[PDB]
């Protein structure tokens, strides 16, 4: 889905 | 330890961990969440294993290291004969403990409507039996956010800009606010949400991120049925958790004698935020259950  | 092989179930190769403990009383069998994402951000359960407690990882259809059926297989009901097939296929006629985290909470309940008589005991850490309820509670968490990325959620959302630098930006603060509240994320859990960006389970069944659920499981909800699970079970929720403790609290309400845990200063992954704490009572709750 993400974070960075 | 830790065996890693590639179990052929329904017909496509998935792979699977299985760490066993040494004077092993009693087998866990982990379910991932996502949908789509990978065993990897679970790993730190493995510390279970030095209370005499296996556990079996692996990556669902499609998730991970695992091949994609078809996709009209992408549904929770076929993670749940997936499952079954799995455990059968390991592990034969013995009974285990199924835990499930946040979507593999839900496959979790799932699987116990339909065999709770293959389990001992269930346990479910931030997991849902309504996705609408997840998605009802999850706004709520969207308006207690800053203005900035509140709008940024809602403009950039209902426009389809979920690449834009400040709806970007706005994931990341909700994330670190309900999805893990410590700092430093271990690569294992990194390595979850680059397995859900990359495969198609995630995009397909859940969405665009963790609080976007448009997927093909929007309308899933099996609040109806969890009330039949008549064996022993743990739920676990963070305190600022992205599936708040009040979903937590109807499958709490659902399921006779399961026990509620909310876990303080933690959100989604509290396997990481208190991994001590949350190991201890997950191996408490199990060896309780013998
Ligand atoms: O992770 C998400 O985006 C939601 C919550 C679990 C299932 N889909």
């Amino acid at each position: 889905p993400l974070g960075g | 330890e830790c065996i890693e092989n590639y179990a052929k179930v329904n017909g496509i190769y998935i792979y699977y961990k299985l760490c066993k403990a040494p004077e092993e009383k009693a087998k866990l069998m982990t379910m991932h969440g996502g949908p789509g994402m990978s065993h990897d951000y679970l790993l730190s359960l493995r510390d279970m294993t030095k209370e005499g407690i296996t556990v079996l990882f692996y990556d669902q259809f499609g998730c991970g290291r695992s091949e994609e059926p078809d996709q009209s297989k992408f549904t929770i009901d076929y993670g749940v004969e997936e499952a079954e097939a799995l455990r059968s296929k390991l592990f034969g006629n013995e009974k285990v403990f199924l835990m499930g985290s946040s979507y593999g909470g839900a496959l979790a309940l799932a699987y116990a409507v339909k065999y709770q008589d293959h389990l001992k005991g269930l346990i479910v850490s931030g997991g849902l039996s309504s996705v609408p309820l997840t998605v009802k509670e999850m706004n709520r968490l969207i308006d207690e956010l800053p203005a900035k990325y509140r709008d940024a959620i809602k403009k950039y959302g209902s426009s389809g800009s979920y690449e834009n630098p400040e709806y970007q930006e706005a994931v990341n603060y909700f994330y670190h606010q309900h999805l893990l509240r410590s700092e430093d994320w271990p690569p294992e859990v990194l390595k979850s949400l680059e397995y859900a960006e990359r495969r198609n389970v995630y995009r397909i069944m859940n969405g665009p991120n963790q609080f976007t659920i448009t997927g093909t499981i929007k309308d899933w909800d099996i609040t109806d049925k969890i009330s039949a699970i008549k064996i022993p079970t743990l739920i676990t929720v963070g305190e600022y958790d992205e599936v708040t403790p009040n979903v937590a609290r109807v499958i709490h309400e659902k399921i006779a004698g399961s026990e509620l845990h909310v876990f303080r200063d933690c959100s989604h992954l509290t396997m990481w935020e208190d991994r001590e704490g949350y190991n201890k009572l997950l191996s408490d709750f199990i060896l309780k259950h013998l």
